[PDB]
RNA sequence: AUCGAGAGGC
């Protein structure tokens, strides 16, 4: 029920596409020049500028009918700025010992490549995305 | 009432008569005519 | 002609109940039941003759036999019991 | 025509070829001409194909022409329907049209005939030839107000 | 119908509170579907809304005569001079909720015509009404409490479905069923039959 | 053909139609008048006598009532005029002619009856007003329209007849038609335009609207789906909320042009177990299309679930639409000054090409290409030039159409509209034609008395460079009308010719039935086909799938 | 000819209870109230007020047919919270805000001249 | 605003509809069909005024 | 055939404004836009009731019976 | 003043009232205007008994025109719905009877206004049933026109009702209703050709709220709680009473729900 | 006075008609882009001029506003339907005893008028009303 | 039995191309139980997909052809309704006799 | 009853 991935990416290219409140962001890992990702981001809620540095995280938890946060009684599992929920729909074997995971947050897509997360990411409905400032 | 008083019949019976003809300019309304059967045979001045 | 019957072992017609013979069967039963005729199932609070016949079918309590006619005049009798529904 | 053909590798590739289109038809003579492929020549005058290549080639020419007329408007209809039509036109000796001259002079009972065209003349011909209607046709049973041998009445039901 | 072949019937009657409303409080007498516009290319209707809007505001007439030098640009210039959006759009709020409509709406006066085809003049329903004399079939027409024709075009459809019993029912019990007596030697209804 | 092959019938009804978004597919809105007028014979039984007594007491003047009682003797008892209409003692084995009530099966028809799908059984829903009401997605088989159309209704009178209506002729059974081996009903003009806007990646819904959308789905599980966005504000996506209408256990897989599994343009469709992953929903996905959602649900889940899915998706999308709004207006016919400048530049360059080819012909410098005269070559070149010009201006306009343009929106969703419509309304309506050629010389060597003789100009023979937006000139108006009259005639004639043709086909193949031995025979039993469709399948439940052996290199085949 | 008398929009008839209450299925602590002879004037206000009580989990309404003046309001509340009480609190708070509005408006109007 | 131009027969107002016909006493030439034994024709409808 | 009581759309009583309007055009020689503006008919839903009205009753009165 | 919704009146007149609502959620303002239109009760003619009619109009034409006439409805709360009163058909506590009788005496055209309506029934001392007359000349609405020799003699019975039953029973004059002129909420998507700013005109209400900064990000958690309204009345009820009675009618409508809840 | 002539179909074969009197003006650039594209006449041997081209239409089509903006079959359909619209067919309707008569309560003259209407007496005997029309998707009824 | 082998000949080709031994295990990853379930589903859907005797397929075909022709609408060959009437009514004197030579 | 005409949808 704990974290399944953690890394820091620096933004390379933001592209609004034909959209008005969503941009397709393309970034790569920092201090690790082999693993990159692509994501769809609501810029209206949490803006995203070029060459920013965003702390990315994936969790398996923290089925049941969602209920609004009643009060501060609910202890958040996040001091981040941006959180989404998605579902894994493809695990692409890029090459020998190089894998890619495909996520969709109700339409907003995510593509992540590299092979230092093999033991954690899974073909599981549960997937929480988290971005920090 | 006005339209009925300027109406022509053509009892010959076949699309060559039914078509709007060049000579109809200024003499017959181009668009006003019944639809379906007997279209283009019945015209208005 | 004379007794154009068919042995039950040598039958090649489709063992499945065609939608047409099913609708005819259900109609005839719902008709029988529209009139005060006996029902051969525990109607669990069902009143519509059609629902009664439809549930009489799943429990195969409908004692009727189809007579599938062949073009030469021959025919095959098929009890509702052995017929399949899918 | 930019026709497709198997490459020696096996993959299909487009191999354009020059084709001749006439403005007239005498199939018998043109078929026996050198320089052509007497196995690929084609005519839209399918009745000539019935005369030359037999009725069975006329079946395929008929289906191809109807396919063209339907798919011209971007429409599509499943094979079986057009096929049924073509076979009914063909299942006789040669070509039977969908008109009073064709199928309606068959032996298809008598009441079925009088329900399309030439009603009273067909009735009279039946009065003369002492015709006997089988009463198995659709329109025969409809005219008589009986349950016709249709999907629901294509059989009998009895007791177990 | 409008003046551009945009014929149409009423599907619903909405009271004014249930009607979408503009900030001026104005409300449509009529609501038509956009999907009737582009396939017919009846642009004159669109121009008519614009011109009639400008006229009602200005207290002048709409020179909708053909073969004129009236352009949509001049009309829009007048309309903007009168404080409305140039192309005829208007912010409209939902009637039930009161939350704004994301889409701004095309909205304006348009000449409409009430046609001679009204429902209660065309509604018809018959269950075992009067029969004809010669055929002993139902009579023709709603003014005589007649029956709808079950034509052969529909007999064909019933055949395609496979419903033999419904077909016979429509064709015998519902129209002109009858029972006759025939001789088993001469197959003709020349049999004299006393039932009493 | 008028008293035997067809006949006027009792228990018939007929009136105007109009659409109801809040009716299930197989339902039909029956006016209370017709329900009071049409009767069904119900024989009394211990299961119904309690309900039939109440019906008889309620009398024929108000619904649910009844009109006549039939005794075992066989005498009719008229409830309108009878002293004993109050103290009735129904006896077992009697018949009550009750009113048409809710959920009765009725045969529903629209002329012309070209299809088996034109006469479909419906569930009665008695409604107040005077119009017949039906779900929009049942229009396509009937080719109905709510512009004054009329529809007929027929009431079964026997139990097996009700059975045949409900189990063979029902609406959900005819969703997949044998003709064209594909569904004949789909999502239409309002739901179709709306569902796209709903399913845009840019479309985000807040809590309040989301819960109403959830409730609006009738067979709903009562489990709030987790929102797609959580941290800054709990947000849902149109895809997410719509997926509640999609039954679990469904997979739909379709790739458009340039469709990576990342799908940057959000095209294609990937729906995994009752939830959609990526893809903007439009006509290809949810239309009456081969291999669409309706095909999948009808084959996998069944007819009834597909029918309920119709209602659910309609209710959700219509609710969203009603609060989001959509209007067309005139603003969607204006291209900017630059675009119109390029368009008139295109028209002038085509005019110059025509002028040049004309003078070339005037100097007897044509290359007499084989098989055709010089005049034919000339006319074909000018017609080609002018059509290329029309399509170039149209594409010039369509490029400039913004993504908010409502005409472009209806085009994109596939609800209504085409490229040519945009081109004519905004760029150029094009060249008119009569009997194939351009506008002919009705007068002596001229088209109109405002032209010098022997003028083969673009506009002299019917080229309308003005757009419907810009406005046509008198001559252009006259030529346009001249052309459109030919179309009115073509319709008014092909209608009759096709009615005759259809009737002939029907009367020629009427007796062809797949017998029990899979032979396709006739009244005489003469074999037409030995296996129906040459494979013995029903035309329904037949889908387009690829054969992977054909095609591809022998190398890839081996690998 | 077939139109219903318009007073049927607000006049209950023949034992039409104003409110019917049904326990929801496949949902614990959930209940659906059929309001009779009401429209979007009432249901929207009740739902938007229920959406303010933090102990309310599910709050929505629907008008299944504009022909009829009636609607359904479904409420799901926290454990130990009868939804009828959440409805009561919502209604009473609405009435309190409305009275406050009336008093403030009367104040400003009597302050106003002309 | 009544415009006239109608009759009143047995109470019902009647209108005579203009009947169209090609004028007589004018000469016109018509080609003939491809399988026709004759090539061309010149016809005139001789009508006494 | 006579001045409607109130505007169909909004409901503002306009039937009490016919004769006044006709004087505002005749006595004061105003124009239709300003005559409608003077009578407090500011929304066009109201204006189109007075501007597009054809008072046919003046023809019906001429019939003596 | 009092905790909750705040009202600030911008302009007040006998005929309309332009004001501002603060600290109110939307659905309340919406339901308020809905009740202001439909569910507030007044008095207007709901039966017409005609005796002689020689006019160029049909009887139903005139009956319709009459029903639409504004009548004073201040003390309408002291009048009861005739459906609730115990009289045979109508009484003096449930109905007000007007009479109308005019004759074409003059050779000139004779007009028939609303001022010619005569209150016959017993008023029992309440401000009820007097036709509303805002005309500068003093006449009413032009009900009909009479030639010399035509007469019209009828009797109108006016009862209580709400605009749901028929639109004649409304103070229903248009109600202006705007919120968030700058669209800071992002509640509508603006259609444009070149610039949404220059092509869309600014509302008068753009003054009473301060503009947003192009550099400021989208305020996502903000909701709309500040509304601009303008309520206009035909005159059957003064404006202040239109909005107050709408408020009270809505509150009363909620009350019945509590009463049914206790009855359960 | 010999300023106007009666021209039938046969005679007009031998003349050259101008569409507008502006065609007779001498010519010797910067134009409104929104106006329709009018070709230069390219002819000079005129003998006539149309009184006004809109006079090619009938009594029904002369009601259609901006019929030069509509696909022609729509202009035909409206001509066929304007003969089914209700309104005051005659001011003496209260005297005539016709088998059927439908009369609009409150007819209104259109806000957009053809110049031809003045001679068709449409603004005096209208047949419809200036309804406030909104084009919108709203509950899909 | 030969008629049966002939009537299914095309389907079985797709079947084998789809259930190829290397395909079932490298492209698909079917377990044993999943494979037998695939078999059961195919046989069931097939046996359901057979035409039901009593089907009046003649009328169905005639409609299936006539109705799409009613929408048949408007480079040298006769097409549409004229060509269709040339086809059904066997037209000896066709308008556009052509001959395509390869 | 017969017949004529006009109109409605595709
Ligand atoms: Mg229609
Ligand atoms: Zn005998
Ligand atoms: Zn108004
Ligand atoms: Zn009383």
């Amino acid at each position: 029920s704990n974290t399944l991935f953690d890394d820091i990416f620096q933004v390379s290219e933001v592209d609004p596409g034909r959209y008005n409140k969503v941009c397709r962001i393309e970034a790569a890992s920092t201090t690790q020049d082999q693993c990159k990702l692509t994501l769809d981001i609501n810029v209206e809620l949490f803006p995203v500028a070029a060459q920013d540095s965003l702390t990315v995280t994936i969790a398996s938890s923290l089925t049941r009918s969602w209920r609004p946060p009643q009060a501060g009684d609910r202890s958040l599992a996040d001091d981040y700025d941006y959180v989404m929920y998605g579902t894994a729909y493809k695990f692409e074997e890029v090459s020998k010992d190089l894998i890619a995971v495909y996520y969709s947050f109700g339409g907003l897509l995510m593509r992540l490549e590299g092979n230092y997360r093999n033991l954690n990411n899974l073909k599981q409905e549960n997937a929480y995305l988290l971005i920090r400032r | 009432t006005l339209s009925h008083l300027r109406r022509t019949n053509t009892p010959i019976g076949l699309a060559k008569p039914r078509q709007l003809h060049n000579t109809h300019w200024g003499l017959v309304c181009p668009a006003e005519t019944p639809e379906g059967q007997a279209c283009g045979l019945v015209k208005n001045l | 002609l004379k007794e154009k019957a068919i042995p039950k072992d040598q039958r090649a017609t489709t063992p499945y109940m065609t939608k047409y013979e099913r609708a005819r069967i259900l109609g005839t039963r719902a008709l029988q039941i529209s009139m005060n005729a006996p029902v051969f199932v525990d109607l669990e609070g069902e009143t519509d003759p059609l629902r009664i016949a439809m549930k009489e079918l799943a429990e195969k309590k409908i004692p009727l036999v189809i007579r599938r006619y062949l073009p030469d005049g021959s025919f095959e009798d098929w009890s509702v019991e052995e017929l399949i529904v899918d | 025509y930019d026709r497709k053909v198997p490459s020696p590798t096996g993959e299909y590739v487009k191999e354009p070829e020059w084709v001749l289109e006439t403005d007239g038809v005498n199939l018998s003579e043109v078929m026996t001409v050198p320089g052509i492929d007497p196995t690929r020549i084609y005519t839209n005058s399918f009745i000539d194909i019935m005369e030359v290549l037999g009725i069975e080639a006329g079946r395929a020419a008929l289906y191809k022409e109807v396919y063209n007329v339907i798919a011209s408007d971007g429409s599509y209809v499943n094979y079986r329907h057009m096929a049924l039509l073509v076979d009914v036109m063909t299942t006789q000796g040669g070509l039977t049209s969908v008109t009073r001259h064709g199928f309606n002079r068959s032996n298809t009972g008598a009441l079925m005939r009088c329900s399309f065209e030439e009603t009273v003349e067909i009735l009279f011909e039946a009065g003369a030839s002492a015709e006997l209607d089988d009463c198995r046709g659709v329109s025969e049973n409809v005219i008589l107000g009986q349950m016709a041998p249709i999907g629901t009445g294509a059989f009998d039901v009895m007791i177990d | 119908a409008s003046r551009h072949g945009q014929k149409g019937t009423i599907g619903i009657t909405y009271r004014r509170e249930d009607m979408p409303f503009t900030a001026e409080g104005i409300v449509p007498d009529l609501i038509i579907n956009p999907h009737a516009i582009p396939s017919r290319m009846t642009v004159a209707h669109l121009i008519e809304c614009l011109l009639s809007k400008v006229a009602a505001l200005s207290g002048n007439e709409g020179d909708a005569s053909p073969f004129t030098d009236i352009t949509v640009e001049g009309i829009s210039k007048l309309l903007r001079e009168h404080g409305y959006q140039s192309r005829g759009f208007e912010v409209m709020y939902n009637g039930h909720t009161g939350k704004k409509l994301m889409a701004q709406i095309f909205f304006g006066p348009t000449y409409y015509q009430r046609l001679r085809h009204m429902v209660d003049d065309k509604i018809h329903a018959r269950a075992r009404g009067p029969m004809q004399v010669l055929t002993r079939q139902p009579v023709e027409g709603r003014s005589r409490d007649g029956g709808l024709r079950f034509g052969e075009m529909e007999r064909d459809c019933m055949i395609a479905h496979g419903a033999a019993s419904f077909l016979k029912e429509r064709l015998m019990e519902a129209s002109d069923a009858f029972r006759v007596h025939i001789c088993g030697i001469c197959g003709l209804m020349t049999v004299i039959a006393k039932l009493n | 053909r008028g008293n035997l092959m067809g006949k006027r019938v009792d228990f018939s009804a007929r009136t105007v139609i109009s659409g109801d978004p809040n009716l299930e597919l197989d339902q039909v809105g029956v006016p209370k008048s017709i329900a009071k007028t049409l009767t069904y014979p119900e024989v009394v039984t211990p299961y119904n006598i309690d309900r039939l007594t109440q019906l008889v007491r309620n009398g024929p003047n108000e619904h649910p009532g009844a009109k006549y009682v039939i005794r075992d003797s066989g005498d009719r008892i008229d409830l309108r005029y009878s002293k004993r209409a109050g103290d009735i003692q129904l006896q077992y084995g009697w018949k009550v002619e009750r009113h048409i009530m809710d959920n009765d099966p009725v045969l529903f028809n629209r002329q012309p009856s070209l299809h088996k799908m034109s006469m479909m059984a419906h569930r009665v829903k008695v409604i107040p007003y005077s119009t017949f009401r039906l779900n929009l997605s049942v229009t396509s088989p009937y080719n109905a329209d709510f512009d004054g159309d009329e529809m007929n209704l027929h009431v079964p009178q026997s139990e097996e007849t009700r059975a045949e209506l409900s189990q063979l002729c029902a609406v959900p059974l005819q969703i997949v038609s044998p003709q064209s081996n594909k569904p004949c009903m789909g999502i239409v003009q309002d739901t179709l335009c709306g569902i796209r806007k709903l399913t845009l990646r840019d479309t985000f819904i807040e809590l309040d609207q989301v819960l109403n959308m959830l409730y609006w789905v009738p067979d709903w599980d009562g489990v709030i789906p987790t929102p797609a966005i959580i941290k800054p504000k709990p947000l849902w996506s149109g895809k997410q909320i719509l997926s509640v209408a999609i039954p679990n256990g469904i997979h739909l897989q379709r790739f458009d042009e340039g469709t990576t599994l990342l799908s940057p343009k959000d095209n294609g469709m990937l729906i995994i177990d009752g939830q959609i992953i990526f893809g903007v929903v439009e006509k290809k996905t949810v239309g009456s299309s081969n291999g669409g959602l309706i095909h999948v649900v009808t084959r996998e889940k069944g007819p009834q679930v597909c029918a309920k899915l119709f209602g659910n998706i309609q209710k959700v999308v219509n609710f969203w639409l009603l609060h989001n709004g959509f209007s067309t207006g005139i603003g969607d016919t204006i291209a900017d000054g630059p675009t119109m400048r390029e368009i008139t530049e295109t028209i002038a360059e085509a005019k110059k090409k025509v002028l040049d080819v004309t003078k070339e012909a005037q100097a007897n410098l044509l290359t007499a290409k084989h098989g055709m005269t010089l005049r034919e070559s000339f006319e074909d070149n000018v017609v080609r030039f002018l059509n290329e010009a029309r399509d170039k201006a149209g594409r010039l306009a369509e490029v400039n159409l913004k993504d908010l343009n409502n005409v472009k929106q209806m085009v994109m969703a596939g609800s209504k509209g085409s490229f040519i419509n945009i081109a004519q309304m905004s760029a150029c309506v094009g060249q008119q034609s009569v009997e194939g050629k351009r506008i002919a010389f009705g007068f002596v060597d001229r088209t109109l008395p405002h032209f010098s003789k022997d003028d083969y100009s673009p506009e002299s023979k019917g080229f309308v460079e003005n757009s419907y937006l810009r406005g046509l000139t008198p001559q252009e108006f006259f030529f346009h009308a001249m052309g459109g009259r030919e179309g009115l005639i073509d319709t008014a004639v092909k209608t009759a010719e096709t009615g005759y043709i259809q009737r002939r086909l029907v009367k020629a193949l009427e007796d062809i039935m797949v017998h029990y031995d899979n032979t396709t025979r006739n009244s005489l039993g003469n074999v037409i086909q030995f296996i129906y469709g040459e494979d013995g399948m029903d035309a329904a439940h037949i889908e387009k799938q690829s054969l992977d052996t054909i095609g591809g290199s022998d190398a890839a085949f081996e690998k | 000819m077939n139109a219903p008398d318009r007073f049927e929009l607000f006049l209950l008839g023949e034992g039409e209870s104003k409110l019917k209450i049904d326990p929801d299925t496949k949902a614990p602590n959930a209940v659906v109230i059929t309001f009779e002879k009401e429209d979007h004037t009432l249901g929207n206000l009740i739902r938007a007020e229920l959406l303010n009580d933090r102990k309310v989990l599910f709050a929505a309404y629907k008008v299944e047919h504009p022909f009829f003046a009636r609607f359904k309001l479904r409420i799901q509340t926290t454990e130990g919270y009868d939804p009828k009480d959440a409805l009561k609190n919502a209604c009473n708070s609405i009435i309190n805000k409305l009275g406050a509005l009336k008093t403030n408006f009367e104040t400003e109007w009597n302050l106003q001249t002309l | 605003f009544d415009m006239g131009g109608y009759f009143i027969i047995n109470g019902s107002e009647k209108v005579l509809i203009a009947q169209e016909r090609s004028a007589g006493n004018i000469v016109q030439v018509f080609k003939k069909a491809a399988p026709s034994p004759i090539s061309h024709v010149a016809e005139i409808r001789s009508a006494l005024e | 055939m006579i001045v409607p009581v109130r505007c169909f759309s909004c409901g503002k009583v306009v039937g009490d404004k016919w004769e006044s309007y006709l004087n505002l055009l005749q006595e004061d020689e105003l124009d239709e836009g300003t005559a409608l503006s003077r009578l407090g008919l500011k929304r066009y839903c109201c204006r189109r009731m007075i501007l597009t009205h054809v008072d046919l009753i003046e023809k019906f009165l001429r019939y003596n019976p | 003043s009092e905790e909750g919704p705040q009202v600030k009146i911008r302009e007040a007149s006998k005929d309309n009232v332009d004001f501002i609502l603060s600290n109110v959620d939307l659905a309340m303002a919406n339901s308020l205007r809905r009740v202001m239109i439909a569910e507030i009760p007044t008095l207007a003619i709901d039966s017409v008994e005609v005796e002689t009619n020689t006019t160029v109009l049909a009887d139903e034409f005139i009956a319709h025109r009459l029903g639409l006439i504004p009548l004073q409805s201040m003390d309408i709360e002291q009048l009861e719905y005739s459906r609730d009163c115990f009289c045979e058909d109508h009484c003096d506590k449930c109905s007000v009877v007007l009479t109308l009788q005019a004759f074409g005496e003059s050779e000139s055209t004779t007009n028939v206004y609303s001022k010619d309506l005569v209150i016959v029934s017993n008023l029992m001392g309440r401000n009820i049933g007097h036709p509303i007359i805002q005309d500068k000349e003093g006449n009413g609405v032009l009900i009909c026109k009479l030639r010399k020799g035509q007469e019209l003699k009828l009797t109108c019975v006016a009862k209580k009702g709400i605009a749901k039953e028929h639109a004649k029973w409304g103070p229903a004059a248009a109600i202006e209703f705007e919120y968030d002129p700058w669209n800071k909420l992002k509640h509508t998507d603006y259609w444009y050709e070149q610039d949404s700013a220059k092509e869309w005109p600014q509302s008068k209400n753009c003054e009473y709220e301060d503009p947003p900064n192009e550099g400021d990000p989208f305020d996502y958690k903000a909701q709309a709680d500040t509304f601009y309204m303008n309520v206009e009345s035909v005159g059957s009820i003064p404006v202040d009473q239109v909005v107050v009675r709408g408020i009270d009618t809505l509150q009363k409508k909620v009350a019945s729900i509590l009463l049914a809840l206790t009855q359960m | 006075e010999g300023l106007v002539e009666y021209i039938d179909a046969e005679e007009e074969e031998s003349i050259l008609i101008a569409m507008q009197p502006e065609d007779l003006e001498p010519a010797e650039l910067d134009v409104d882009p929104a106006k329709r594209i009018r070709v230069s006449h390219h002819a000079t041997t005129f003998t006539h001029c149309e009184i006004h081209p809109s006079m090619i239409l009938g009594v029904a089509a002369s009601i259609i506003p901006f019929p030069d903006h509509n696909q022609s079959p729509r202009n035909t359909y409206q001509s066929a339907m304007g003969k089914q619209a209700m309104g005051v067919f005659l001011t003496n309707y209260n005297v005539r005893m016709d088998t059927m008569a439908n009369i609009l309560y409150y007819p209104q003259k259109p806000l957009g008028t053809t110049r031809a209407m003045e001679y068709l007496k449409f603004r005096e005997l209208p047949a419809g009303q200036n309804a406030i029309v909104a084009i919108a998707c709203y509950s899909g009824y | 039995q030969n008629a049966q082998r002939d009537a299914v000949t095309l389907f079985c080709c797709l079947l084998r191309s789809r259930l190829a031994t290397r395909r079932v295990l490298q492209e698909y990853r079917l377990t044993k139980q999943a494979f037998d379930w695939v078999l059961s589903n195919i046989e069931a859907q097939f046996l359901r997909s057979v035409v039901h005797p009593g089907e009046m397929v003649g009328v169905l075909a005639a409609q299936s052809i006539g109705e799409p022709a009613t929408q048949m609408t408007l480079k040298k060959v006769t097409s549409g309704v004229p060509r269709l009437k040339e086809i059904l009514n066997v037209a000896k004197n066709m308008k556009t006799p052509s001959l395509t030579v390869y």
